[PDB]
This record gives structure tokens, C-alpha cells and sequence, in this order.
């Protein structure tokens, strides 16, 4: 559902992005930094990032403390509805 | 008659706020009336001291007049006197009187002027009077709210700079102590000075960064505190302000900042750092008996090279406040009561002294000593007067100037006799600046176009200067009058900083 | 949601409830010419919410399975909230109509803002963490580039808008990892997992990003650059609201979810907030220094008082949440009071913000002037003053808890800073030769300077329950 | 020379270094936000997992 749903939303939006670009088109298309420090501070992190990921672990009480936990023989859309608008119901006004 | 001392405190703060509020008109009776009540606040202030004054037992070596109500952030509102701090109230109070009554002629915002006096002396009278830890910062470190603007409204051509460096070193200074009030309120668990004054503070040696810390806790707490004093004292090399701010304030400034506020760094040596840190004052008295004596020798040669008279009187009370600093350190009962006689006598002699420069400055407009001479043959008044106090602040046997120098001196022979030949010296130098100072500005001939006008003092003028006279005279012949009250509150402070000497 | 699950969040039911219905008042009942009774409705409101929140008796609790939790630090958050809102549009409401910037829709935006305050302080989740904040951040971005003539507003909308999706990128992104590592969002399912024998570079790694994540809400150094810009581009009574609601709800988040979620490795976090304290506060007091317009200088004044608040934080104590909330409290009443001042400062009927413009002030204005340098003062934490006091309980917090290094350094910075606050006074009182500046109040703005000024002192006499409140609001969340 | 040297001197050097780094540019800002990050988690990866 989030698959479709992410490809219904953005299909649109970045359909928009594309109005703004060509309303405030900048007057030098024809010919459209410190590159080199930004991309060592990116690996930096990217690093980091990998290195924690080595070790991941989920601990050892996550599975008895899942608010929703997710059933085989429930449909996936069917599954987030029961949940969406009932447990999560505050959040879903808040949005 | 139960709450004196909150009175006495905070009645000319009220004041202030009174004429702040329904005061009204900038013309010559608008300002003749902020003067009038201004002098007759701060003359109740001071008769109203005096049933504390006479009242006071000496014997009871405990806090007398004792208030105490509950306040804010766990903290208590507590005042009280004792034989070490009560001579410092009236002294405040004896002081404000004749201040305003020299700004007579002062007409430059007159009512602004009058406001900042009134809220200073209540803060003044708090320091002495406060038996809460917090409550002694208050008052010690809002002093320099009225006397930041005193000094930038109404001070010299350097005021600016004189006004900042004056608040920024002594605000710098007292943050410092600030923290260490804050750990002695969670060691003992209370701000409550009596409380603090039993608590045993731990003094087994520990390390800190790459030294060892002799003293442990108490050098610690100790080394902050020193701070603050030292700063306020002022201790030499830490005075660099005060020959900017007492120079640059208005006459009236200067008096209060060289009598008074000078005071609270001595007087907190007597209060925090000699009876709840002893092991750590012990361990300082030799460093602080060489920056003392340093300080004595090194000002009286500064205050000798001044071209600037009220300089010569600036740097003269670092070398005086060395002599007090020594007495203290010294920790024995000659040396301490010497301290606070030297104290309290240098308050009369230094404000005489700044009143003096007033005399001249407000005729002439100048303070360069080049721009006097042979005063005395028009002014035979002021050359009367200004001769007594330059042989006051020489120390002089006689006036009060000798007996707080003499005492002293003493009590640190007995601890060490290189510091007491260093610091006797003094009485050589003190003699050479203050009579050179005196000749070449009163005695000569008339010799100058600009002074052969020169008016003498004036019966106002004369009259501001007659209770300093009695006062210096009076204490000098009978010192007692000092040592009854302070004699048994050193005695206890003594006798608990040997009992706290390590073993 | 059950019965009882309403009845909690009644309060904040009540306040999104009159933004709609004043939503649709302004548009179907003359839209800008209730844009005036739009703004004194929303000062009821917010007063009357804030009655509901801290009147009559309260029974802590939770509701919707412990997403929303109702206890007393979350009611002593959104009253002072509230109250500060309710002040910063009130004290506003002259200033905006005389400079043709009273939309009906400001009131409005300004409240759903607020309601997203009210859900931060009170989270018991990662989604109503987030769902708070950004309901909130999306309210800020739009009052800062409000002034749609001021080329000002549009880059300080854009600089804020860009910067606070970074950190709220960065928040989401450790929000991610701590739920994969504990299987939920809930708090209470949080803090149970992430203790001492089991914290994996995973782990550690979602702290510090939601840490960094709202550490730029309170401005903390080097998370702190959008705030002199977005402070001087915005208008003046957005920029009086940037620096007085926003931050409490944003301190008392940080509070929230280091106590609730991660309480059980203090030692973790609290040396990370030391070091946000740190820099904070030296890097505020440093940077003031060098400000000539009084907008960007109180951005500055603002990040170095967010670092002394971090102070008691760091302590990671009852005393350290008490004596930072009390000191959130002082922060607000005192830019209450200044920005009072601000907003007034005009010469030749056009606002001005540069510092000479103070220059013998003293003398044009008395009692103003009398009023700014109590303020001033109460900055610079010198005694007497409430200010003061409150750098004292921070600076308590952090000694009791082992950390004096961190109170020297405190006091020491506070001392750089002082110097900014002294050239203020020292412009009004003895400063230079004056343009004529002069300062136009109405009775509201009026109060808005001379109460918080008269707190600063009174306050030092009494705080009227006010720090035993906060001691029990804060016992309420660390327990 | 020392007290100047170091009020006067040194802390308005410094306040024009702070002056500097805020050089209005989006982009350096956002860098600055980067930097804090990659910093603080060096700090937790020295100390280690525990
Ligand atoms: C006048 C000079 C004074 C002098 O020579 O002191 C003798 C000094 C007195 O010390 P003591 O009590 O006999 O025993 C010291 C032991 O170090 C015992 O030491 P201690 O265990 O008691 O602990 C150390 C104690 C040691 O203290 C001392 O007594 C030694 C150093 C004291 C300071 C030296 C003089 C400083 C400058 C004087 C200028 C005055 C104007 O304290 C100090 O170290 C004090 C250091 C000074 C701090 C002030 C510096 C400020 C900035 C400059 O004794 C000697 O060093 C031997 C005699 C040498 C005389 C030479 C003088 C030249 C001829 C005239
Ligand atoms: C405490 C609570 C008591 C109530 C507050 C009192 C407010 C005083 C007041 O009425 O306002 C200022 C007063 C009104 O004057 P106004 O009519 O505006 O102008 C004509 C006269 N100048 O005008 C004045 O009197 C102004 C006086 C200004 C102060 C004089 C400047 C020197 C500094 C004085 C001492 C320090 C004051 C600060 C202390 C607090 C520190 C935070
Ligand atoms: C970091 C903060 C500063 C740490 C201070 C520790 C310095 C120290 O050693 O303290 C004691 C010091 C010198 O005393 P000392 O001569 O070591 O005592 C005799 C037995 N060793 O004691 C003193 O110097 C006394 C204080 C001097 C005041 C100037
Ligand atoms: C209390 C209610 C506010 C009344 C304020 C009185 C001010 C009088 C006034 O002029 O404005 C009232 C205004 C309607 O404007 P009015 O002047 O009647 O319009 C003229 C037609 N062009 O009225 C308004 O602006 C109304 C604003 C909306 C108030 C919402 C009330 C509901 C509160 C939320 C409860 C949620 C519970 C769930
Ligand atoms: C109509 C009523 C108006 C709204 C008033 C709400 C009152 C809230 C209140 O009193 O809350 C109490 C709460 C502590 O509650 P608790 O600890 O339970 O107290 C014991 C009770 N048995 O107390 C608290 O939460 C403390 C709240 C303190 C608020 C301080 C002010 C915040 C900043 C705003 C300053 C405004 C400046 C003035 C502006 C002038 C005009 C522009
Ligand atoms: C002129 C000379 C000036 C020299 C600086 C003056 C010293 C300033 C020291 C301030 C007081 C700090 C202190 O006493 O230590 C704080 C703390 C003790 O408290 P603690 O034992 O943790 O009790 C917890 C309560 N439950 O922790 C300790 O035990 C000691 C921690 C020391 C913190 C650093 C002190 C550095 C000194 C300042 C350097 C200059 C700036
Ligand atoms: C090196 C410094 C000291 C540390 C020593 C540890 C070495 C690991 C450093 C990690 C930094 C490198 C980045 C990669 C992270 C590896 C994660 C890992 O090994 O996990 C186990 C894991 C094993 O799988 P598992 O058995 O299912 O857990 O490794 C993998 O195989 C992960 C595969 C990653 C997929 C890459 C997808 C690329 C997309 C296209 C991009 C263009
Ligand atoms: C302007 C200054 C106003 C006066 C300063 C306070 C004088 C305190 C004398 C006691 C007043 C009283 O009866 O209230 C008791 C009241 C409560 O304690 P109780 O005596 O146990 O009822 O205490 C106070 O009023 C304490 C106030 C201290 C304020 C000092 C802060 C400024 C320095
Ligand atoms: C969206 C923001 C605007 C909100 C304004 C309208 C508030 C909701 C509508 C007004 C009536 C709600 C009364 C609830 C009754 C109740 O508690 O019993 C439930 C009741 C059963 O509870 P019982 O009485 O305990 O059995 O259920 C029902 O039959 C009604 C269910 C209505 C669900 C509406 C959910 C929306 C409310 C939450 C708003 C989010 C916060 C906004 C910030
Ligand atoms: C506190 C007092 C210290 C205040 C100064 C702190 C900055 C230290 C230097 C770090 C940045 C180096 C690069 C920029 C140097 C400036 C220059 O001359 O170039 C002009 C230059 C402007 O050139 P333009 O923008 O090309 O016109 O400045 C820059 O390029 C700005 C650099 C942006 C990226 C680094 C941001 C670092 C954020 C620092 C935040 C504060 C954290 C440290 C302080 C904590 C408190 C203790
Ligand atoms: C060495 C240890 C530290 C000693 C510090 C002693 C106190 C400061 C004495 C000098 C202050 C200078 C005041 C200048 C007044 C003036 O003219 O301003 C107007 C004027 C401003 O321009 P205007 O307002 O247009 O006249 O000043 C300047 O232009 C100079 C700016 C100087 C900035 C000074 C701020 C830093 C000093 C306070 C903090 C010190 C922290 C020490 C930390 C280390 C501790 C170990
Ligand atoms: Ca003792
Ligand atoms: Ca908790």
C-alpha cells in the first residue's frame, strides 16, 4: 500500500516541482564550491552509518513490545486500516 | 525596634523609589529638594544606626539583632551583627551624610544623582549586615549597578573605559566565589553563615588536572573566594582598576569607593575565608604576606612617579589595604584587630583625602599637581586641612592612620620578620609621596595668573571635613573606643583558627 | 479513544476547536476587518486554555494507549507556553495594525502553532513527538516570511524553512533507528530497552540524531546558524514569538524525551547536552559582542540563555528539570519585556533597530529607560535581579550533580556576555550624541514592558509558588 | 598590556572570527549542522557500544 501510495503522491508532486523549475527558469540554461571537503564529510557519514549498521541487533524484547504486530493471512491495506484510524486515530487528526 | 537592620538597609532604597516616583520638575528647587531629602534620609539612616551601635554588647561574641524570615529557591533572608562587622555598618552610614552634603553644588542631574546614592548605601549596608550565603552576593555584587552609572554619567574624560573595566574585573572576580557558595550550600547543606562558620569544610589533599591541591577542598573554596576579595581588596597585582575607577568617578564617587567598597574584600577575609577555610588560609598566609608587602613597597613608588594628584590618592589605598591584608593573614589577635582598626581608620582618612582634591578640582577644573602652588597663601583653611590628613596618611602617632599601621606591623613579626622589615618601609614611603604631594600643591608661592582668584574653602565645605577630623583624631588617642567593640569577636575568631590548624 | 481519553486532551480539543470556527468567522464574515477581533479572541483563548490547563485538580495520567501523557511538568510547559503566546499577540496587536500586517489569518496560525507546542511537551510517543513538532515548524516557517514585501521575511522563511527540515530530517532519522532497535515507538516500551548492558552503536546513533534533531529548536551551537538571520529577517512581533513560546515547548521537549524515553542512560546523553551547554553559551556570548542591530543581538542573547537552561538539563537531575523550567519561565517574562521595547523603537514614525539609535535614551524617556536597564540587568544574570536567580538554580543543578567545570564555565561566559548587556545601558544612560529616536507604546505594549520589568524585582522577593511548582512538575517526569 | 590585551584585544578577535563564520549562505550553515553531527558521533563510537 505504501509502494502504490508513494508512487500516487509523488507522480504529482514532482509533477509540480516541474512547474516551479520552468516558471523561475533561471536565464542561463545554455551554461547551466568546495566539492572536494563536501564529499570527504558524506563519506565520513556514510561510513559511520555503515559501521553501525554492521552490528545491528534489534533487542531482545522488541518482538513482545510490537504495538501492531503484522498477521500472514491479513491483506496489507486491510491490516494498516485497522489500525490507521482507531489506535492511531489522534495522530491521524493531527495530520 | 526588632527589624533594625532590615530597616536601616532598605529605608534609603525606599527613599530612592519615593523620589524616583513622586518627584517632580528638573528646575533649581526641583534638584534643591532631592538634595534636601537625601540628606535628611541618610541622616536617619545614620541615628537610627546608632541604637544598633549602642545597643551592641561586646561580650556576646554571637549575632545580635538577629532577623531571620524565609525567601525564595530554599534560601532564608537573615541579617545580624556581630564585634566584627557592626563597626562597619555605622561606618557606612557615618560616611553617606557627609557625601551628600559635599555634591551641594552639583548641578547636573541632580535627582538622578541623589537616586544613585540612596540605592548604593542600602546595598553597601547589606554586605555587612547579610548572614545568608546567597544574600551576601546579593548585595555584594548589586553595588555595582549604582556605581557603573555614577561613574559613566557623571565621572572624567576616561569614564567610559573607567565604568567598564571597574564592573567587568570585579564582576569577574566574584562568579568565581559565586560557584564555591554554591558547593558550600550542598557540602553543608545550607546557606545560613552561622551554620557555615561551624561546618567543617574537608581539607585532605586531592589532585586536580597536573598539580596536587594543598588544602584539598578548603584551598579550593579558599582560592575562590580570594578571588572575589582580592579583586575588591584590591591585592596587588589584581588593582589596575581602582586607579581608573577612583580616579575617573566624581568626587562623591571616589569618597564611597575608596572608604567603603574597599572594605568588603577585607571584610570578607575576616567572615569566610579565615573562619571557614583555616587549613587553606594557613597554607596562603606566606604568599599572601609578600604580595601584601609587594603591594606596599611597589603603590608607594607608583603613587610617587603620579603627575595626577587624586592618582597619588588612589594608588595611596593600595598601599594602605596591604597593611590590612598582612594583619589578617597574620591570625593572631594583634594583627587582625589592627586590621579592622585599619580599616575603618582608612575609611575616615582616604575620604578626607578624595574631599580635599574635590576642593580644589571643583575651583580650578584640573587635577594635574603642576597646576597648583602656594595655595596656602589664599586658602589657609584648606592647607590646614589637607596638611592634617597628608600627616593622617602618613601614620602619624596621633591620628587614627597610626594605630591600624602600627598593629598590624606588629602582628606579622611575629610570623615573619622579612615581611614586617619590607612592609614597614612603608612608613619612609608613605612620608615621601604625601608630603611631596602636599608641598608642591599648597606651599610655594603664588606664582599663576589662574590662582591668584582662588577662593578658600567655604563654611559648607568646612563643616563636611570637621567630623573626619574628630573622628581621626578621637580614634587615634583612644583607640579603644574601636578594640572594646572588636576586641572579643577577634579573640573567637582566633582561638578557632588555631583549634583548626592542622596537627 | 475512550471517554477518558477525551476528557484529557479536552484542553486541546477546545483550542483547535476555535481555530477552525475562527478560521471561518474571518473568511465568510469580512475576512481582514475581523483581523483585529480575530487577535483579542485568540488572547482569550489562549488564557482560557491555559485555565483549563493549570486550574482546578488534576489526576496525572495517559491517554490513547500512552501516545498522550498528562502530568504536571506537561501542564507547567503549556501554561507558561500559553501565557507567553497569549502575551507576545497582545502586546503585538498595535504594532501590526499601524504597519498593515494584521492578516485574520496571523491569529489563527499563531494558535495551531501552539496547539502543536501543546502536543510536544505532553508525548508519550515518537509519533506524537514528531506530529507535534512539525505541526508547529510549519506554522513558524509561514509567520516568518509573512511580509510578503520584504525581500527580509522571504529569506528568513527560506534559511529557517530549509535549515528546521534538515534537523527535522535528522530527528526522523534517529526516531527510525530507536524504533528498530526496541520494536516501538511508545516511550515507556522505549526506556525499558535501552539500558547499560545493551546499547549498540545502533542505538546510540538514534539518540544523538534526535538529540541534534532538537537541539536546533533551542538554537544550541553549531545548530544555531539560522537563528540571527530568521531573528532579523522576520517581523518583529514573529521574531518576539520565535524567542519566547517556541523555545520553552522546545527545551521541555528535549527534557521530555531524554527522561522518558532515554532515562535510563543518562550518563550518555548528559555529557552530549554538556557540550551543546558549552558552546552555547560562548559562542552566544562572543558572537553578541559584535551585533549593531538589536533584533540579530537578542538571537545571540537567545542561544547563550538556552545554554545555561541545557545547564540544568545536563545535570540530569529532579533539581536540574525544576531550575531549568523555572529559568524558561524567567527567559520568557524577560523577552516579554524587551521585545516589548523593541517593537516601540521608531524615529520618524518608521521602526529602527540598530543599537546607536538607544544613545541618551535615558534622558528622552525616563521611566523606559529605567524599565530597559532592569532588563538588561536580569540578562546579565547580576543580582538583585530575577535573572540572576535563575542562572543560580541552573548553576545549583550542575554543581550538585558533579559537574562544577561545567558551572565555571558557565559564570565565566556569562561574564563576556555581561559586556553586550552593559553597552546597552551604557548608550541609553552615557552614550553618545543622540538621534532622535523615540519610542511609541499604546497602553497593552506599555504593560507588556513595565510588568515584566517589575517581575525582574519583585520577583526577587517572592516568586509566589512558582519555583515549588516547578519542583513538582518536575518530579512528575523524572520521578 | 595583559587585561587590555586580552579584553580588548583577544575577545574582539574572536567576536570578528564569529562575525565571519555567519556568512549568510544557506548552504555553509547547513554544512555547519553536518559537522556537529559527524562530530558527535565520533565521540559515541570512541566510547564504544556498551
Ligand atoms: C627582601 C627579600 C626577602 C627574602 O630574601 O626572603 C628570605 C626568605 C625568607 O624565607 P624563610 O621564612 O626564612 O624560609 C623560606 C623557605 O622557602 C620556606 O618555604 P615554605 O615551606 O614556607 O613555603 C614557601 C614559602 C617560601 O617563602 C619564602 O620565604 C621564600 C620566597 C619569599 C619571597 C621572596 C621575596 C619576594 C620579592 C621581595 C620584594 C619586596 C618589595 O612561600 C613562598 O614560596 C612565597 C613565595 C612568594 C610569593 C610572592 C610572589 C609575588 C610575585 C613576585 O629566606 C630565604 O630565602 C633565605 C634568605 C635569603 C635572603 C636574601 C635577600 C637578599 C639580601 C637582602
Ligand atoms: C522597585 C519598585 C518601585 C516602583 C518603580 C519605580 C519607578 C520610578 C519611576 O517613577 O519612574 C522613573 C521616574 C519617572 O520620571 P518621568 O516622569 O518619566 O520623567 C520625569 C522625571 N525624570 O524617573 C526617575 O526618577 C528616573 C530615575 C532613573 C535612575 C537614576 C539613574 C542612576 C541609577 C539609579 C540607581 C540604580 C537604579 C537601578 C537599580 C536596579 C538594578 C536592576
Ligand atoms: C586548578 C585550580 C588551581 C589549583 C590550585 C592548587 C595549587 C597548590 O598547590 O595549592 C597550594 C598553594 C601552594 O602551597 P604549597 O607551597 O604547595 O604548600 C606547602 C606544602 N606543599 O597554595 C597557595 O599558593 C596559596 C594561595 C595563594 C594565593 C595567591
Ligand atoms: C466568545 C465569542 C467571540 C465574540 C467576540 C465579540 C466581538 C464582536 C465582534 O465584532 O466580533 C465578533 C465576531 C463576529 O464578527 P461580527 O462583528 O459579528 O461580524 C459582522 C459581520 N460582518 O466573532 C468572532 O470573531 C468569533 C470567533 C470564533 C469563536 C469560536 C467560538 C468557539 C470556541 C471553540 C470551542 C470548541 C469546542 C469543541
Ligand atoms: C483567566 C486566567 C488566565 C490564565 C492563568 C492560568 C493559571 C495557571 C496556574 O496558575 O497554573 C498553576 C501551575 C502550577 O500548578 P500546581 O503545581 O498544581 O499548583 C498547586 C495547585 N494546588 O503554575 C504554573 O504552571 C506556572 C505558570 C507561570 C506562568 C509565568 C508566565 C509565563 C510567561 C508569560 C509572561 C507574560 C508577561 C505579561 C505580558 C503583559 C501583556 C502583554
Ligand atoms: C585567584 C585564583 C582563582 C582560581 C580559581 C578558583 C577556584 C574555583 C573553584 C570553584 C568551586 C568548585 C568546587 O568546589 O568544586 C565543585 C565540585 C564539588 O562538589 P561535589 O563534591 O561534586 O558535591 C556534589 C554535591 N552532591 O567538584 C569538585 O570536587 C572540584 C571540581 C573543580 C572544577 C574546576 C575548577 C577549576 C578552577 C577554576 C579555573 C580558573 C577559571
Ligand atoms: C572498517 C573499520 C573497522 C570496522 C570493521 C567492520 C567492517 C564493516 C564496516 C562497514 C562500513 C562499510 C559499508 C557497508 C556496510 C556493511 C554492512 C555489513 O557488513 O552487514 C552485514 C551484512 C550481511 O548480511 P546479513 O547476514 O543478512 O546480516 O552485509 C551485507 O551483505 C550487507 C549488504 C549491503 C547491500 C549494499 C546495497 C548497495 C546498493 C547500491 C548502492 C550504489
Ligand atoms: C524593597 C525592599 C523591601 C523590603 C525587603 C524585605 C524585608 C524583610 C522583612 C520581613 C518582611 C515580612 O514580614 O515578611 C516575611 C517574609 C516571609 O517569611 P516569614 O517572616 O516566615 O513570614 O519574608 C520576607 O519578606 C523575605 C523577603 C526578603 C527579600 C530580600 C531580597 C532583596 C535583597
Ligand atoms: C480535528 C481537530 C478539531 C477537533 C474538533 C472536534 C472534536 C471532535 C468532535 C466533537 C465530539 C467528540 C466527542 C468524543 C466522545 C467520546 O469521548 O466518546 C467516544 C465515543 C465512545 O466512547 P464511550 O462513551 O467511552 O463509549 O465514540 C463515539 O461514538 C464517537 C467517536 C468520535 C471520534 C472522533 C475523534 C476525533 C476527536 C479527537 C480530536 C483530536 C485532537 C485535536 C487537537
Ligand atoms: C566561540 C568563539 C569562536 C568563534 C569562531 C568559531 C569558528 C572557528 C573556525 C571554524 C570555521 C572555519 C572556516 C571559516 C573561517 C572564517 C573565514 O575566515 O572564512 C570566511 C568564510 C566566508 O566566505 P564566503 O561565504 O565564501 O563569502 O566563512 C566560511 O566559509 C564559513 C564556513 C562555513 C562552514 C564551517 C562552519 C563552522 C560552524 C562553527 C559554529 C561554532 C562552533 C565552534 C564554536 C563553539 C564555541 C566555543
Ligand atoms: C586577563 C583576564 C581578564 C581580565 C578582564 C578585566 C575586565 C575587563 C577590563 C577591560 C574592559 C574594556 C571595556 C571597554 C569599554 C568600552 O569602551 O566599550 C565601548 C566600546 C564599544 O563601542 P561603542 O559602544 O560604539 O563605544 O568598546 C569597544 O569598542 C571595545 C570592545 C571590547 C570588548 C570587551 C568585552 C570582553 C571583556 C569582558 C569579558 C572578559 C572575560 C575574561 C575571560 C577570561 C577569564 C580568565
Ligand atoms: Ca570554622
Ligand atoms: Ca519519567
Amino acid at each position: 500500500f505504501v509502494a502504490m501510495l508513494l508512487v500516487v503522491v509523488y507522480v504529482g508532486a514532482v509533477a509540480v516541482l516541474f512547474l516551479f523549475v520552468v516558471m523561475m527558469l533561471d536565464v542561463d540554461f545554455a551554461e547551466l564550491r568546495y566539492l572536494p571537503l563536501a564529499l570527504v564529510i558524506g563519506v565520513v557519514l556514510l561510513a559511520q552509518l555503515g559501521i553501525a549498521f554492521s552490528g545491528w541487533t534489534p533487542s531482545d524484547q522488541a518482538e513482545s513490545l510490537r504495538a501492531a504486530p503484522v498477521d500472514a493471512a491479513v491483506e496489507n491495506t486491510l491490516g494498516l486500516g485497522l489500525v490507521l484510524y482507531d489506535r492511531y486515530v489522534l495522530m491521524f487528526q493531527l495530520a | 525596634m526588632t527589624n533594625l537592620l532590615s530597616i536601616i538597609t532598605f529605608l534609603p532604597i525606599v527613599a530612592a523609589i519615593i523620589m524616583a516616583l513622586f518627584l517632580r520638575g528638573q528646575d533649581e528647587a526641583a534638584a534643591r529638594n532631592a538634595k534636601w531629602l537625601a540628606l535628611l534620609t541618610t541622616t536617619a539612616t545614620f541615628v537610627i544606626s546608632l541604637f544598633v551601635l549602642f545597643r551592641f554588647d561586646p561580650a556576646n561574641t554571637g549575632f545580635q539583632f538577629v532577623e531571620d524570615h524565609a525567601w525564595i529557591m530554599g534560601l532564608r533572608y537573615k541579617m545580624g551583627v556581630d564585634g566584627i562587622s557592626v563597626l562597619f555598618v555605622l561606618l557606612t552610614t557615618f560616611m553617606m551624610p557627609l557625601t551628600i552634603l559635599s555634591t551641594w553644588q552639583v548641578q547636573d542631574k541632580v535627582k538622578e544623582y541623589m537616586i544613585a546614592f540612596l540605592v548604593l548605601e542600602g546595598l553597601m549596608i547589606g554586605v555587612f549586615t547579610a548572614l545568608d550565603l546567597v544574600l551576601f552576593y546579593l548585595f555584594f555584587e548589586a553595588g555595582l549597578i549604582p556605581m557603573f552609572l555614577i561613574i559613566g554619567i557623571w565621572g572624567g574624560k576616561d569614564r567610559i573605559y573607567a565604568s567598564f573595566k571597574f564592573f567587568l574585573y570585579t564582576f569577574l572576580g566574584s562568579v568565581l566565589m559565586l560557584v564555591a557558595m554554591i558547593a558550600m550550600y550542598r557540602m553543608a547543606g545550607t546557606t545560613d553563615i552561622p551554620t557555615l562558620l561551624t561546618f567543617d569544610f574537608p581539607s585532605e589533599n586531592f589532585r586536580l588536572l597536573g598539580m596536587t591541591v594543598v588544602g584539598g577542598m578548603q584551598m579550593l573554596l579558599f582560592l575562590a573566594f580570594f578571588a572575589s576579595f582580592a579583586v575588591k581588596m584590591p591585592m596587588w597585582p589584581v588593582h589596575t582598576w581602582l586607579p581608573d575607577a577612583h580616579v575617573q568617578a566624581p568626587t562623591a564617587g571616589s569618597v564611597l569607593l575608596a572608604a567603603v567598597l574597599l572594605k568588603m574584600g577585607g571584610y570578607g577575609f575576616l567572615r569566610f575565608s579565615l573562619p571557614m577555610f583555616p587549613v587553606a588560609s594557613g597554607v596562603a598566609q606566606p604568599y599572601v604576606f609578600w604580595l601584601s608587602a609587594i603591594a606596599i613597597v611597589y603603590t608607594s613608588l607608583v603613587a610617587l612617579a603620579q603627575s595626577d594628584m587624586k592618582k597619588v590618592i588612589a594608588y595611596s589605598s593600595v598601599a594602605h589595604m596591604g597593611y590590612v591584608t598582612m594583619g589578617v593573614f597574620a591570625a593572631n589577635q594583634i594583627g587582625v584587630d589592627g586590621a579592622i582598626f585599619q580599616m575603618l581608620s582608612h575609611g575616615f582618612i582616604s575620604g578626607a583625602l578624595f574631599l580635599c582634591v574635590g576642593v580644589i578640582y571643583d575651583r580650578m577644573h584640573t587635577r594635574e599637581i603642576d597646576a597648583y602652588g602656594g595655595l596656602v597663601n589664599r586658602m589657609p583653611a584648606y592647607a590646614a586641612v589637607f596638611m592634617f590628613f597628608t600627616m593622617a596618611n602618613v601614620g602619624l602617632p596621633g591620628t587614627s592612620g597610626f594605630v591600624g599601621e602600627f598593629l598590624t606591623l606588629m602582628g606579622v613579626f611575629r610570623v615573619d620578620t622579612w615581611v614586617a622589615l619590607v612592609a614597614t618601609s612603608g612608613v619612609i614611603l608613605s612620608a615621601a609621596y604625601a608630603l611631596w604631594l602636599y608641598r608642591r600643591v599648597t606651599l610655594g608661592q603664588l606664582i599663576k595668573e589662574s590662582l591668584k582668584s582662588i577662593t578658600d574653602m567655604t563654611p559648607r565645605e568646612r563643616w563636611v571635613f570637621i567630623p573626619l577630623i574628630a573622628m581621626t583624631l578621637i580614634l587615634g588617642v583612644y583607640p579603644r573606643l574601636v578594640t572594646d567593640v572588636t576586641g572579643p569577636a577577634v579573640a573567637a575568631l582566633v582561638q578557632d583558627y588555631n583549634q583548626s590548624q592542622p596537627a | 479513544m475512550t471517554s477518558l481519553d477525551f476528557s484529557t486532551i479536552l484542553p486541546e480539543v477546545v483550542l483547535a476547536g476555535y481555530a477552525l470556527a475562527a478560521l471561518m468567522a474571518g473568511a465568510y464574515l469580512g475576512k481582514d476587518r475581523l483581523a483585529r477581533t480575530l487577535l483579542w479572541v485568540t488572547v482569550a483563548a489562549f488564557l482560557v486554555v491555559a485555565a483549563m490547563v493549570g486550574l482546578g485538580n488534576h489526576v496525572d495520567g495517559a491517554a490513547f494507549h500512552g501516545m498522550f501523557i498528562d502530568d504536571g511538568f506537561s501542564r507547567f510547559a503549556k501554561v507558561v507556553t500559553l501565557v507567553a503566546a497569549a502575551g507576545v499577540l497582545a502586546m503585538s496587536a498595535d504594532y501590526m495594525q499601524r504597519r498593515n500586517m494584521l492578516r485574520f489569518e496571523f491569529p489563527i496560525i499563531v494558535a495551531l502553532a501552539v496547539l502543536g507546542m501543546m502536543f510536544m511537551v505532553s508525548a508519550g510517543d515518537l509519533l506524537t513527538l514528531y506530529m507535534g513538532l512539525e505541526l508547529q515548524s510549519l506554522a513558524l516557517y509561514v509567520v516568518a516570511a509573512m511580509r510578503r514585501d520584504s525581500v527580509r521575511s522571504s529569506e528568513a522563511g527560506l534559511k529557517y524553512f530549509v535549515l528546521g527540515s534538515l534537523s527535522s530530517g535528522l530527528l526522523l532519522y534517529g526516531a527510525s533507528l530507536v524504533y528498530g532497535f526496541a520494536g516501538t515507538t511508545g516511550f515507556e516500551g522505549i526506556i525499558s530497552t535501552i539500558e547499560a548492558g545493551h546499547l549498540s552503536l545502533g542505538v546510540l546513533f538514534g539518540l544523538v540524531f534526535m538529540l541534534v534533531g532538537l537541539s536546533f529548536k533551542v538554537s544550541a551551537v553549531p545548530f544555531h546558524m539560522w537563528t540571527p538571520d530568521v531573528y532579523e529577517g522576520s517581523p518583529t512581533p514573529v521574531t518576539a514569538f520565535f524567542a519566547t513560546a517556541p523555545k520553552v515547548a522546545a527545551m521541555a521537549l528535549i527534557a521530555r524525551l531524554v527522561f522518558d524515553a532515554f532515562g535510563h542512560v543518562i550518563g550518555d546523553w548528559s555529557q552530549i547536552v554538556a557540550a551543546l551547554a558549552v558552546m552555547s553559551m560562548f559562542l552566544g556570548s562572543i558572537a553578541g559582542i559584535g551585533q549593531t542591530n538589536i533584533k540579530r543581538l537578542m538571537a545571540y542573547s537567545s542561544i547563550a540563555h538556552m545554554g545555561f537552561a541545557l545547564v540544568g538539563l545536563a545535570a540530569g537531575t529532579a533539581i536540574g528539570v525544576q531550575n531549568m523550567l523555572l529559568y524558561m519561565t524567567i527567559y520568557a517574562v524577560m523577552n516579554i519585556g524587551t521585545f516589548a521595547f523593541i517593537l516601540s523603537m521608531e524615529r520618524d514614525g518608521v521602526p529602527v533597530t540598530d543599537l546607536a539609535a538607544l544613545n541618551r535614551f535615558a534622558w528622552t524617556d525616563p521611566v523606559k529607560a529605567l524599565a530597559m536597564l532592569v532588563l538588561m540587568f536580569s540578562l546579565a544574570g547580576v543580582p538583585p535581579t530575577l535573572g540572576f536567580f535563575a542562572k543560580f538554580g541552573v548553576l545549583t543543578a550542575a554543581v550538585d550533580a558533579g559537574m562544577g567545570w561545567l558551572a565555571v564555565l558557565g559564570v565565566i561566559a556569562s561574564v563576556i556576555g555581561a559586556f553586550y548587556y552593559l553597552r546597552i545601558v551604557y548608550y541609553m544612560y552615557f552614550g553618545g550624541e543622540s538621534e532622535g529616536m523615540t519610542s511609541r507604546m499604546g497602553a497593552v505594549q506599555y504593560l507588556a514592558l513595565m510588568v515584566p520589568a517589575l517581575a525582574m524585582l519583585v520577583g526577587a522577593i517572592s516568586m509566589f509558588g512558582v519555583d515549588s511548582a516547578a519542583g513538582r512538575a518536575a518530579e512528575t517526569l523524572v520521578g | 598590556g595583559t587585561i587590555n590585551g586580552v579584553a580588548m584585544g583577544l575577545i574582539p578577535r574572536l567576536t570578528r572570527a564569529a562575525v565571519r563564520v555567519q556568512s549568510g549562505y544557506l548552504f555553509h550553515y547547513a554544512f555547519a549542522m553536518v559537522l556537529g553531527i559527524v562530530g558527535l558521533l565520533i565521540w559515541v563510537m570512541m566510547r564504544g557500544a556498551h
